[PDB]
RNA sequence: AGGGAAACAACCCAGACCGCCAGCUAAGGUCCCAAAGUUGUGGUUAAGUGGUAAACGAUGUGGGAAGGCUUAGACAGCUA
RNA sequence: GAUGUCGGCUCAUCACAUCCUGGGGCUGAAGCCGGUCCCAAGGGUAUGGCUGUUCGCCAUUUAAAGUGGUACGCGAGCUGGGUUUAGAACGUCGUGAGACAGUUCGGUCCCUAUCUGCCGUGGACGUUUGAGAUUUGAGAGGGGCUGCUCCUAGUACGAGA
RNA sequence: CGCUGAAAGCAUCUAAGCGGGAAACUUGCCUCAAGAUGAGAUCUCACUGGGAACUUGAUUCCCCUGAAGGGCCGUCGAAG
């Protein structure tokens, strides 16, 4: 995880996803573009 | 297309119960299946099932395509035997009970409920076997955080896809 | 369950490789069940049991039909056990044989009245100096609290004042030797109380 | 000069209320108002007018929105540190009639009647109370 | 001075001649502490936001304008 | 019509922006190590040489020697080394009395606790007739740390080290 | 870190529903603890006499009777 208050889609497979109220991205290649609040 | 006015598409082998409330799901390889269906979903029948919302919500508008992805993979379940094939480093399989070495001192000993099973068709590598897709994947993931994959040289159980990310130092 | 006895203060035993272990030797004279509470009519497990000889003319009316009840005619003390699922009747005679050797026991006794200590003994406190310029206060307590914020002291400060008779239990002290003759537990190590006080024997509770 | 209720001649009576998916709050304050004494028109405010309350089922009363996780109750126990939490399904797992207590505690009068009043309030757990003899009445049926 | 803003010279309403177990209002209010709507109609809001707050970041949700992609068969998913 | 400094001692108490110990994610993390960022405040968290020191610099340890609030916590608890009244001296300034981005030796620390607080220990009354004993536990407090050699195994991993 | 899983034919720990997960939190361990005025519970013991006035939870007064037990006191304590 990376903790941000800016969360963004880094590359094309970044995902943003409301999950139990916080803005995570979730990526399918790379997990350092996995990052948690935003 | 939304999925809910997807229709289930039973086969002839799924003898369900009709309660009026909630769904009872019964066959062969496999039976027992009961749920709860909430309360914002309509159950109706003909030759296939179906499935519609009650109210002008986005919460039920949710609720209804789950129901049926629950039903599907539900009569799906009771028809055909869920399998995951997880790939691992040596199993010595017995009975209700699985035993593996990950890489320890110890040999970890994994016990399998009511409905699951596991069985031994290889060397390296465990079949599973379930009616419902929920504890067959839910019983995978109990396996695989025994020893999840590492990158470098590639240790732990898997998959049966190869979607590991792999890494060189 | 467990059992009431008095210690008799401290002996020791060598073994036939020579150590020598430190046995605190605690008489058991035997223990004889009062009533058996049952949570049916108290809420609750548990056995009262009594130890021996108290003359009559100390024992008042309602505790001698307490004990006439239970054919026991009974004596210093009455004390109690919590039980998970145990039956006695009420005039049966717990002894030492509910205990083995190696067998590690809880004891609890009521530790040795030091009268009224100060802070150093009480709390292990440091003392000031003694020589360097220190005036009248050598020993006693420093400061109790902050300024104003918070313009009190705060609830159990360490204080001085007695030291007392408070009940201690020792736990996990290995049974040496039960000797069930002449009715004692021989007990590795040492037990709160003086001589002759009464102490509570029974099995450990961090097992 | 106007009527002033005296407390050897005022008629109480015996309730039942089951809170078996009542909002908290909501019955908390028909019990404060009952056990103060508002509901009758021989309301006099430094003598206690007020009815017995029996409340049954005080497990199943309800919390509306995410109070069911959230909604802490606090206590300080005199030391410092001491600061003491529990939130509504602990407590109503642990003591479940203390919710329906500390909320109509809070809603009556911080005063010797106030502490009169709530020794009306008989809150109980089960679907029953040790109470048929003084044959207390549904309200809020 | 009084009433309101929990408490609060200077803020709001209002300027106390005295008595009343009379009424109507102002500010502020009307579930219980605590006097008065658990009032009505139509919405919004799920954070206890209300009941502390900025750059900036979010398929949170309501509304209103617009474009083209819109069955010769679109936006992601199977048979060269 | 007085709220008596800096430091040390003694005793603390809270926060968490976590020093150790605990749980994770990413890694330019092969492993021993790390880097960074989350989660976590339960318990722990040096002794000394110098100087009045806080700090600092060293010496040697430790798992670690955390950062802060509390009248820069704490003198009706102690000290009184520094600043610091009156004495004297040096350098400097001033004709001088005297003075100091200054140094230097010397130099009185009062209180028997009424009230709140706190640590102990009783006396009264009440608990619905009274008594001797034994109790349940709503609640509260204490406790909670950690190093090393070995045992699978010189194994998994790493060309090797 | 997840299973199943839609809204959003897919994918997604989540929106329903189910799991793992730390010296934190609640127990477990020790001690105090019913002044817990919500004053709880057990076992056992003790008391089984008349009359008058005035007001009838009835109180007051007189006579008799003072039990279970507690205390004062004394000899003391590894208790103070």
């Amino acid at each position: 995880m990376k903790v941000r208050a800016s969360v963004k889609k880094l590359c094309r497979n970044c995902k943003i996803i409301r999950r139990d109220g916080i803005v995570r991205v979730i990526c399918s290649a790379e997990p350092r573009h996995k990052q948690r609040q935003g | 297309s939304r999925v809910a006015k997807n229709p289930v598409k039973l086969p002839a082998g799924v003898e369900i119960k009709l309660a009026g409330q909630q769904l009872s799901i019964k066959g062969a390889k496999g039976a027992l299946e009961l749920k709860v269906h909430p309360s914002v979903e309509v159950i109706q029948d003909s030759g296939e099932l179906r499935f519609a919302a009650r109210n002008g919500d986005q919460q039920t508008r949710a609720m209804a395509g789950t129901t049926r992805a629950l039903v599907n993979n539900m009569v799906v379940g009771v028809s055909q035997g869920f399998e995951r094939k997880l790939q691992l480093v040596g199993v010595q399989a017995k009975g209700q009970v699985l035993s593996l070495s990950l890489g320890f001192s110890h040999p970890v000993d994994y016990e399998l409920p009511a409905g699951i099973v596991a069985e031994t068709p290889s060397q390296t590598d465990i079949l599973i076997k379930g009616i419902d897709k929920q504890l067959v994947g839910q019983v995978a993931a109990e396996i695989r955080d025994f020893r999840p994959p590492e990158p470098y040289k590639g240790k732990g159980v898997r998959y049966a896809d190869e979607v590991v990310r792999r890494k060189e130092a | 369950i467990g059992v009431v006895g008095r210690k008799c203060g401290m002996t020791r035993i060598f073994t036939e490789e020579g150590v020598s272990i430190p046995v605190t030797v605690i008489e058991v004279e035997p223990n004889r069940v009062t009533q058996f509470k049952t949570e049916e009519t108290d809420g609750y497990r548990a056995v009262q049991v009594t130890a021996g000889e108290r003359r009559a003319s100390r024992v008042t009316k309602a505790q001698a039909g307490h004990f006439a009840k239970a054919n026991v005619a009974a004596g210093r003390g009455v004390w109690e056990f919590r039980l998970g699922e145990e039956q006695y009747a009420a005039g049966d005679q717990i002894t030492v044989d509910l205990f083995q050797a190696g067998q590690m026991v809880d004891v609890t006794g009521e530790s040795k009245g030091k009268g009224f200590a100060g802070t150093i003994k009480r709390w292990n406190f440091r003392g000031q100096d003694n020589t360097h310029g220190n005036s009248v206060s050598h020993r006693v307590p420093g400061s109790i609290g902050q300024c104003q914020t918070p313009g009190r002291v705060f609830k159990g400060k360490k204080m001085s004042g007695h030291l007392g008779a408070e009940r201690v239990t020792v736990q996990s002290l290995e049974i040496v030797r039960v000797d069930a003759e002449r009715n004692l537990l021989l007990v590795k190590g040492a037990v709160p109380g003086a001589t002759g006080g009464d102490v509570i024997v029974r099995p450990a509770a961090k097992a | 000069k106007t009527y002033t209720a005296k407390p050897e001649t005022v008629q109480r009576d015996w309730f039942v209320v089951d809170a078996a998916g009542q909002t908290l709050g909501r019955l908390a304050t028909e019990i404060a108002r009952r056990l103060r004494g508002k509901h009758k028109p021989e309301y006099t405010p430094h003598v206690d007018t007020g009815d017995y309350i029996v409340v049954i089922n005080a497990e199943q009363v309800r919390v509306t929105g995410a109070k069911t996780t959230d909604k802490m109750y606090y206590h300080h126990s005199g030391f410092p540190g001491g600061i003491k939490s529990i939130n509504f399904e602990k407590l109503i797992a642990k003591a479940p009639e203390r919710v329906i207590e500390t909320a109509v505690k809070g809603m009556l009068p911080k005063n010797p009647l106030g502490r009169d009043m709530y020794r009306k309030l008989k809150v109980y757990k089960g679907a029953s109370h040790p109470h048929t003899a003084q044959q207390p009445q549904e309200l809020k049926i």
